[PDB]
Formats: structure tokens, C-alpha cells, sequence
């Protein structure tokens, strides 16, 4: 019935999860209509039904309009109860609110573009292992973004030349190096071995430098059991942080890790691996804030959040991901008010094609709390990695120091970058190649 | 094509990759602070980096904290006032580092730290 | 085309193949829709070894039938690049990257050919049809 | 039946395990005859035959030929399913292949020469813990040999004296120091006691010489209990190599060692002591190539590969051990094409009554990919084991610089050495007494 | 009978134990690295041997990696390039020790190592 399931004068509970669907119906197919599938198909005749009361655990639509995306698409707004989920369980709330109205024959097309996490499912979860500020504390790094970069080739490198360049690029004033996403262990390099030399590598750079190090081991892996075996191992080594691939290794096994990590002292850095499978496509899938919540729920202190070279979209989902309160803006994505109640925030990292030359407009854009991944960026300097990561590291600190004094970095950038090329050769050398 | 120096750079943070900053670029920085709404506090130590010793556990590292120079500068306005504690911290103690940090009641925690001055 | 677009190439009998649905952006010829599918889910430090024996490559491109601008597209993924009993480095390795490609409009993997190399590192059904039943 | 066995026109299987017998029939018994019945005994009337298909599950000989050994000699190639193979299991291959044939009546004497082992069955093995790679790039040695030496007397030795021993070998300038393969754990000399006093010289040598060094310690035990406890304390003592003789030990706990080390880092040499007792006679037996691929796929990182003072047969089990795809060349004992698909390969071991002047041969014999296993050949100096181990160090680096040169090891070996000896009166001493 | 010295003669692995190489054997093994199609890198650091400070579990050692002379001499055809090389560290950092190390692209590893120059 539309009406058993569109109830546009619902009042939402401070205790419901409410969803933000995109809705494609089938010709023929009023709005009305279609809300009150995706509500009643998400959710809730047999004679069992009256041994309980159906009403209290139907989802329903309270709200429907006209989307200004396409061709007969509209905004369905659906509240869910909070007992249908399971406490602490990204997986079930998952299962839940996606795992069936996607199919429906009703529907030409269905993307989930936001969620209302109430406080009270919120708080079943531990949530990032340290999150922003333990790691600004842990780590001992303050007023300016973190700098990381990607070792290359992905695939073909030995454990021993792969630590070689971890060192390399860390001794030149990177704070992370970082296995790609498919490098998880492999007959051209187990895991064990890559741990080994990136420790030794994480060391004698920090040693060198005295500037405390890192570099993201990633422990995603075929099971539960390799996945932990690895971060016992990075425990043991002592380093600082370890990586995981949320997606490909999916939320139940990542919950578990984050666990581990909180009970260890272990940073760890969150790679998307496989989103844009579900995220690109603006008529059918789950934009990526969504998946973003779901991480900070599940546990994680830093995540992929794309690169800056929609803006608008972007900086919407990372004020999801690091502030603690962030009020309804569509404009920017947000379809919801969304109140964290001090879960910590997840440092966002942005990555992709990234040199020197965009410095300013990422500082501009992310402010301080963030990680700026390179890869050519630095690993692509004329003069080696050291000199790439030297580049980089001076081209951001000229960045900040400028934007401190006051200075516009989106309309100083260039000149800020050629200032700080005179008496830097190393990014003078940068800038004559990007 | 330049080789990256293994030794006497070492650093201590945000700006540290700068060249020395001049008393009026300084000055900014001391600024940027106040502006902010910030507290600005003066630390410093004979060791200017981190090791360790007691420990190897992740996220487990001695000589991250240093020593505080007096107290935090709350209800500061004068940039100038606090370069006057960074010249009375030099003067008493030339053969240390001394770094300049900030604080922030909203935040509830350090949000800054800049080297200001290095022993010879 | 490039590095990446081998229409000769023979398939090895331990390689992973995968079979792209691509939509090429307007201006974007089959071929370099193709290779960009190989490279991006695949490939001075690549000197310390050889980036041939580890890039995918986009080994045939063919047209969608009834389709306006979709094209098939085969990748031969060299059986290294997988970490043994693992799905997840399987579905990282192969879609972990490439369908966020400006250069494409959309992209569907439609199938993977496992070689029983790749496969014979999997425990597979806790037990199956036949001892089920 | 000759023809449900023996089918000459059959095509091999990709996935099929192929073995090359070298059958010697009792008189009487036609070739054709033999290869069946070594096919169908080491494979496949009861009504239980009917509720299966029997054809794929039975070996069968496609081909078999005279062979130019001796007197009523044939080679018969053996084809059997991937099927009748369980994953990962070295002892299962041998049971399914050579735990029933060769006590066959009709048989006068039976040999299996060669294995091939499809990608298919070796993908399923973890193999070398470590392999030749991984183990230069942890002990940080390339372009030449390795070098070590056994310590004598075998047994007799207090804990301590052998440990003396082994330091004074170390300093002197060889890799390794070894436990004699007899030497487990004794009345006159525990194994506790003896991994206490080699680790105290393992690292007295180490930081003398600046060079990083090892010992094999013995694990082998009665039981496999009694093996990992020792495994275990040589990892609190974090040393870097164990050793096994996977023969007398046996297959199941081989591989179960090989498990261990790969997941704490230690290097594992192997052994193989009793070898003889299979491998010698050419007419009945199995050749040591089996042996040597059967290792290589249990877990080893170093096998012993006998001495070079038939060339050609140690060359080419030398091959199917380090390299990743060895070709058919019966010439040198390869009776089929071997690819590994990229498992690590094991470092070939040379022992047995090797001295100074060897040291050309064996490094032009071998290439760098080995390990020159000395005895008395260090021990025997006249001024002790330091300056032994320093004899032999000096010769084989005259010899690597040499061949790195462009001489000619094998015609210009005598003077190369004697060139030597002129600036190192410890080799000079060495190559007055042999 | 000699006694084989504990002091003074540290090493550095592969041809360490031959008496100092002259110009002409140096360049003989930079050759060798040539012709066998291996791209060969220099490598330097204050600090000659390896040691064990942050760990000791099995196969971990520091000290095992030095630092890179700017970066493998990719296409080099002329030992005398490398020796170039080799000059121009010893005069930045003589009183630092210099290697001369190959990779192959082929075995996708470094396979040589040998000591080039110690400081007096
Ligand atoms: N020397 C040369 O030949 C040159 C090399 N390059 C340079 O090399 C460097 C490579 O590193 P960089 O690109 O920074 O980062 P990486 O290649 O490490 O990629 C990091 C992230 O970029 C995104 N990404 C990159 N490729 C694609 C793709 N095919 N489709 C979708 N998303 C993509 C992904 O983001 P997410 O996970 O968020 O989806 C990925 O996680 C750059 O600086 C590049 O300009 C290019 C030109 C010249
Ligand atoms: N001072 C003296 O009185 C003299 C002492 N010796 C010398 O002492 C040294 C002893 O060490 P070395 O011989 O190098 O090595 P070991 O005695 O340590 O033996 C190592 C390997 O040699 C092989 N081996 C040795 N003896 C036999 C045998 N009886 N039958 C079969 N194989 C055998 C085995 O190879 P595998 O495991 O591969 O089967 C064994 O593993 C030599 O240099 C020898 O010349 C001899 C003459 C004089
Ligand atoms: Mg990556
Ligand atoms: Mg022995």
C-alpha cells in the first residue's frame, strides 16, 4: 500500500536511521509509488505477521521530490527504526538498508546518496582506531597536511629494492610511503619479507631525520586469520601504522582489524579499492559519502577521499569524515544533519596526479588535516626520490607558511611555488618538469 | 643533480624545511596564532629529536615531549611579548632548541609547533 | 594504443582474463578505451625490473551488438600479480582501480576466466552438491 | 590389459603429473607389457569400479623405449590425473607414485628418473621458505658464492668447544659454520646448550667482521614436537638459518618446519642424509633430481647437491632447483620440461673433500647461486680455523674477480691462485698442504 | 703462523678481502656490470657494517642499507661515467664509505655489491 509505507506527515525520531535515495522509476510508475516500494522493500501477508506489530518495524517514506538530476528521477527519503539494526554491525546496516531494493523491477535505477547515523547506533561503534588528533599527538606532527607517497612499480619489485625506496623517499621529508592497494603478498614478494625491510627503511629514515616516520603496511588479506597474522607482525616490528582495503576485504573482517589496532596502538590507513564500481554512475550504486560514514564507523584514521585536480561534493563528504557536527547542505552533498557526538574523525587522503604545482590549491582546499598522497609526484623528481620528497615537503611548508601570514593561496599559489623555488634547487627542479 | 645531505639537517616539523625564519617572519607566524585565537607557548630541550628507549610498542616514542618554557601565553595580543620569552629562553638556555607551539581551548588540544631557534 | 594493447597476444594458460564492458568517453578511439582498461588495472624505479612481465593487457576489443558505443574488451592478467586463496586481492587487483577512468564513460566486468592454477589455491565449497545431497 | 594401460597415442595433460620410469622387465616381459603394468600398479575387477569412471583415474604409459643404459633397459612415461594429488602434500605425490611399483614381480628393477610437475600441483605448495633472492637481500651478499664449513670432529665436541669453533670460522671470513647432520641433541651435547654457545658466536663473529653471519643449527628431532621446540629458541635467539635433513626427518614434518620458518623469517638449509640409499644404483631406486624437486616443494632454502670433484646430471638438477623454467634435456638427466611458475628457487650446497685449489672449478661449475660447503678444507689449515676461512675467502674472491674480468676459471684456474698467493700468506699456506 | 687480526679489517662483502682494487680493477669490474647488461648504483654512508638497534628477530638487521649517489646509471655504456661518479662522492663525503652496487631488470634485483672507497 502506498500509504502503509509513504507517509509524507512521518516525523523522524532522533532515533531512526534515515536514508537519501535516488530514484529512477519505471514509466508508468508514480513517485508516490516508488518511495513506498524502496521504503517497504528495504524493510518490511502472512498469518505470523499478527503475532507482532508490523508498524513498528516497517521502514517508510516520509518525503519524495522531483529531482533536478534527470530524466523522471526524484529524492525518496526513507526512516528506518532503530531495532532492525544489530549494534556495532556496518555489515547488517548494510544488509538492511541496500541489500535487496536495488533489484526491484519497480525501480529503472536506485542510488543510496546519504544516511542519518543517530547517535544512538552511532555510539555502538568503537570507531576510528585513534583518529585526527591522537594521530597529530602520537606522531607529534602539527600545523600543516601529512605527506605520503605511493611505491612504484605496484608489482615486480623485491622486498629489499621495494624498503629501498620506502627510505629513500622518507629520509627526503615524507612522513608515509605506502604499499599500493594489490600489493598484499605475492610470489615476487611475501609480505613478511616487505615488513622486514620497510621496518628497517622506516627506521633509518627516522633515525637520519629525527622526524618520526611511517609507512602504511597493508595487511589486507584472502582471511581473517593472514589479515591479523600481519598486524601481529607490524605490532611486533613496532611501526607505527598499517593499511587495509576496507572494500575489497569487506566491513566484518575490517571491523575486526580496527579492533585490533585500537588494542594496539596501531595508526590505520584505509584504501577504496573497488568503489568507483559503486560510487561513479550518478543514477544507480551508493555515493561514496555513504561508504565514507560506514568506514568512520567501522574504524579507520585515514581513507582515501580522491583528488581536487565535483569540488563541492568532496569537501562535503570530508567535513562527514573529520568534524564531529556537520549540518544538511545538498548543495555539498549532505542530505542529512549528521552529529557524531565525538567519534573520532578520519584524517582524509587525497591522491592522484598530484605535483608540486597543486601545493596550494590542496592546502587551500583540505586546510591541515588531511594526507597528500603523491606518486610520480615525488617518486618522478629528475634528482631521485630523497630530492622528490624534499620538493614536495618544501613546496607544502611554503604553502602553509604563506597561508598563515595571511596570504591567498588560490590566488598567490604560482607565485608562492616560484618564491620558494629560489633557494630550493630541489623544487626549483621539480617545477621545471611538471 | 644534487644529492640529498645525510647528515647536520636534521629537522623538527612544520617549517623546518624553510630557511631560517628572519625575526619578522617570525613575527608572522606568532601572529597567525593570535589571530586564530590560539595560545602560544614556548617549549624547549638539549635533545632536539626523537628516539627510543624505554619502549618500541607502536606509537611508543621518547623525546617527543620537550621542556615548557614558563606557561602557555593566555590572553596574549603582543606577537612581540612572546619573541621577548623566546630571547630570555635563549639567553638562559643559548645551547638548547627552542620551538614555539600553540593551543586551542576549542579544540582542546596542540594544534602547532615550529622550531624558533637552534644552538650553534 | 600503447604498451598495453596486444591484439596478437597469445593468452597463457596460467594468466587471470577478464572481459570489460567499456563505454569510451566521446573522442575516445576502442583501442585506447581497451589499453587504458589493461593499464589502469594493471601498471626510474620500474628499471630494477620488468614492467612486461607484470602489465595486463587488453589482448582483443570487439563491439557490443545492438549497442551504441560499448565495446568488449579482454584482459590477460599474468597469474604473479595474485596473492594465492585470496578473492579479495583478485576483485583489488583487477577492479580496484579502473572503473573511476575519466577517460570512460562506464565500465562492467562481465566475466573472468580462473585458470585452474590460480583456482587450485582455493578451498572452495566447504563440501558441495554432491556431498551435500 | 596392455591397452587400458598402455597408450602410446595419448596426448599429456596440462595438469597431468608426469613421471619417467627406467623399468629393467623380468625376462619374458614385453616392453609394452612392463610400461602397462608400472602404469596400472602405481595407479588403478570389483563392482565398485561401476559406481566411478575408472579411465580418469588411472595412470597410463603413452610411451616407452629401449634405453641406451644397459642390458633389457626401457624409459616409460607415466601419465596421472591432478586428481589422485592432495594439495600441498609432497608425501601423498611419493605414496601415489612410488609407495606400491617398484616391488612388482614382472620387474627386475625399477628407477623413476624424473617428475613433471604441473603449475596446477606446485601452486598448491608454499615451497621455499625464503628462496635464492630473498636470502641475498636479508644477509646482503651478491656476486659471489657463499662460503661455510662443517664443524669437526662430528661428535665428541662440548657445547662450548663447538661454539669456539664455529666463531673462529665466522671471524675468518666464511658465511656459514654448520651442524654436522648427525648432531641433534646428545649426552655429549644437547641442543639447548649448543644453539646458547653458536649464537654467542654467530654475533662475536658478526660484529668483528662487520658482516652479517649464520650458523645452521640443527632442528632435526624424533619427533615433530621436539623439532619446532628447537625452531622455537633459535628464534628467541634471532638468528637467521635452521637446519633439516628432510629424508631422515621425512616429508611430513619437512614441510610443517618449512611452514614455521616462513612464518618467523629463518632461513632453512637442508640436508640430505641417507640420499645414497635411494639414489645411487642407476638400475633401481630414485634419482636424486626427484629428491631435489620434491625438497624444493616441501620448503628449503639451501639443499645439498653433492660434489663436482656426473657433471652434466648435477648441472641439470642444479637447474631444475634455481631456475624458474628448465628444458627438456635428457642429456643432463631433465626428462621433461619444468616450469615453476615463479616459485623461489633453493640454493645448490657443494660439500665433500673441497679445498683452495677447487675453488675455480666450483665457482665456474656453479655461478654464484651456491654455497661451498667446507671441512677440512678450512679446518685443516695449519694456522687454525680463522685463517682457513680466510684462505678460502681470499680464493674464491680471486676467482670471482677473475671471471668478473673475463678469464677463463676452468683454464686459467692454477694461476689464478698462485696469483693469489702472493699477497695472502694464509692462502699461500693453504696451498702448500694440498 | 700468522694470526688472522680482530681489529682493522672489518669488510664489506664480495671482494673485500682482496688487497685495495687500483684504477684499472675497478674499472674492470664496472665493465663486467656493463657487459652483463646490470645498472650500476652508488651507495654511501658513515657508517660501514651492519648492526641490530630496533630489532633482533630473524633476518632483521639495520645498518644494510646505506644511502644513494643520485640514482642507477640507467643506460650507462662507459665505466669511466661511473668512476666520475665515484670521484665526485669521495669529494662530497670523504670520510664516508662508497659502494658500487648493479640491478637487473632482468632478475628484477640487485645482484653485486662491492666496496669502492673507505675514508683514511
Ligand atoms: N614519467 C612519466 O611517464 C609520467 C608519470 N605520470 C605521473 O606519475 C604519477 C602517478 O601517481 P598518481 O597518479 O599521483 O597516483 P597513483 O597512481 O598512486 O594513484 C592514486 C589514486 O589515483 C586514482 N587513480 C589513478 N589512476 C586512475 C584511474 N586509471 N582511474 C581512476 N582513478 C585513478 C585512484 O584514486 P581512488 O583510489 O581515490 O579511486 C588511486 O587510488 C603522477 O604524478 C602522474 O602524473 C604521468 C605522466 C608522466
Ligand atoms: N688431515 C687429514 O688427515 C686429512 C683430512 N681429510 C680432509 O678433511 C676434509 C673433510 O671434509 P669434507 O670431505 O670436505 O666434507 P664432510 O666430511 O663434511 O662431508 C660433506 C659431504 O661429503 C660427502 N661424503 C663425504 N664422505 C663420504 C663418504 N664416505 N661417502 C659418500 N659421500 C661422502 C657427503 O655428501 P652428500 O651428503 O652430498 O652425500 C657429505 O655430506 C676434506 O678436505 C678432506 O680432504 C682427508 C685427508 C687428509
Ligand atoms: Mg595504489
Ligand atoms: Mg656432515
Amino acid at each position: 500500500y502506498k500509504l502503509t509505507y509513504y507517509t509524507p506527515e512521518y516525523e523522524t525520531k532522533d532515533t531512526d536511521i534515515l536514508a537519501a535515495f535516488r530514484v529512477t522509476p519505471q514509466p508508468g510508475v508514480p513517485p508516490e509509488e516508488a518511495g513506498a516500494a524502496v521504503a517497504a522493500e528495504s524493510s518490511t501477508t502472512v498469518w505470523t505477521d499478527g503475532l507482532t506489530s508490523l508498524d513498528r518495524y516497517k521502514g517508510r517514506c516520509y518525503h519524495i521530490e522531483p529531482v533536478v538530476g534527470e530524466d523522471n528521477q526524484y529524492i525518496a527519503y526513507v526512516a528506518y527504526p532503530l531495532d532492525l539494526f544489530e549494534e556495532g554491525s556496518v555489515t547488517n546496516m548494510f544488509t538492511s538498508i541496500v541489500g535487496n531494493v536495488f533489484g526491484f523491477k519497480a525501480l529503472r535505477a536506485l542510488r543510496l546518496e546519504d544516511l542519518r547515523i543517530p547517535p544512538t547506533y552511532s555510539k555502538t561503534f568503537q570507531g576510528p582506531p585513534h583518529g585526527i588528533q591522537v594521530e597529530r599527538d602520537k606522531l607529534n606532527k602539527y600545523g600543516r597536511p601529512l605527506l605520503g607517497c605511493t611505491i612504484k612499480p605496484k608489482l615486480g619489485l623485491s622486498a629489499k629494492n621495494y624498503g629501498r625506496a620506502c627510505y629513500e623517499c622518507l629520509r627526503g621529508g615524507l612522513d608515509f610511503t605506502k604499499d599500493d592497494e594489490n600489493v598484499n603478498s605475492q610470489p615476487f614478494m611475501r609480505w613478511r619479507d616487505r615488513f622486514v625491510f620497510c621496518a628497517e627503511a622506516i627506521y633509518k629514515s627516522q633515525a637520519e631525520t629525527g622526524e618520526i616516520k611511517g609507512h602504511y603496511l597493508n595487511a589486507t588479506a584472502g582471511t581473517c586469520e593472514e589479515m591479523i597474522k600481519r598486524a601481529v607482525f607490524a605490532r611486533e616490528l613496532g611501526v607505527p601504522i598499517v593499511m587495509h582495503d576496507y572494500l575489497t576485504g569487506g566491513f566484518t573482517a575490517n571491523t575486526s582489524l580496527a579492533h585490533y589496532c585500537r588494542d594496539n596502538g596501531l595508526l590505520l590507513h584505509i584504501h577504496r579499492a573497488m568503489h568507483a564500481v559503486i560510487d561513479r554512475q550518478k543514477n544507480h550504486g551508493m555515493h561514496f559519502r555513504v561508504l565514507a560514514k560506514a568506514l568512520r564507523m567501522s574504524g579507520g584514521d585515514h581513507i582515501h577521499a580522491g583528488t581536487v585536480v565535483e569540488r563541492e561534493m568532496t569537501l562535503g563528504f570530508v567535513d562527514l569524515l573529520r568534524d564531529d557536527f556537520i549540518e544538511k547542505d545538498r548543495a555539498r552533498g549532505i542530505f542529512f544533519t549528521q552529529d557524531w557526538v565525538s567519534m573520532p574523525g578520519v584524517i582524509p587522503v587525497a591522491s592522484g596526479g598530484i605535483h608540486v604545482w597543486h601545493m596550494p590549491a590542496l592546502t587551500e582546499i583540505f586546510g591541515d588535516d588531511s594526507v597528500l598522497q603523491f606518486g610520480g609526484g615525488t617518486l618522478g623528481h629528475p634528482w631521485g626520490n630523497a630530492p622528490g620528497a624534499a620538493a614536495n615537503r618544501v613546496a607544502l611548508e611554503a604553502c602553509v607558511q604563506a597561508r598563515n601570514e595571511g596570504r591567498d593561496l588560490a590566488r598567490e599559489g604560482n607565485e608562492i611555488i616560484r618564491s620558494a623555488c629560489k633557494w630550493s634547487p630541489e623544487l626549483a627542479a621539480a617545477c621545471e618538469i611538471w | 643533480m644534487q644529492v640529498w645531505p645525510i647528515e647536520g639537517i636534521k629537522k623538527f616539523e612544520t617549517l623546518s624545511y624553510l630557511p631560517p625564519l628572519t625575526v619578522e617572519d617570525l613575527l608572522k607566524q606568532i601572529e597567525y596564532l593570535l589571530r586564530s585565537k590560539w595560545v602560544p607557548c614556548l617549549e624547549f630541550s638539549k635533545v632536539g629529536f626523537v628516539y627510543r628507549e624505554n619502549h618500541r610498542s607502536p606509537g611508543y616514542y621518547d623525546g617527543r615531549y620537550w621542556t615548557m618554557w614558563k606557561l602557555p601565553m593566555f590572553g596574549c595580543t603582543d606577537a612581540t611579548q612572546v619573541l621577548k620569552e623566546l630571547e630570555e629562553a635563549k639567553k638562559a638556555y643559548p645551547d638548547a632548541f627552542v620551538r614555539i607551539i600553540g593551543f586551542d581551548n576549542v579544540r582542546q588540544v596542540q594544534c602547532i609547533s615550529f622550531i624558533a631557534y637552534k644552538p650553534p
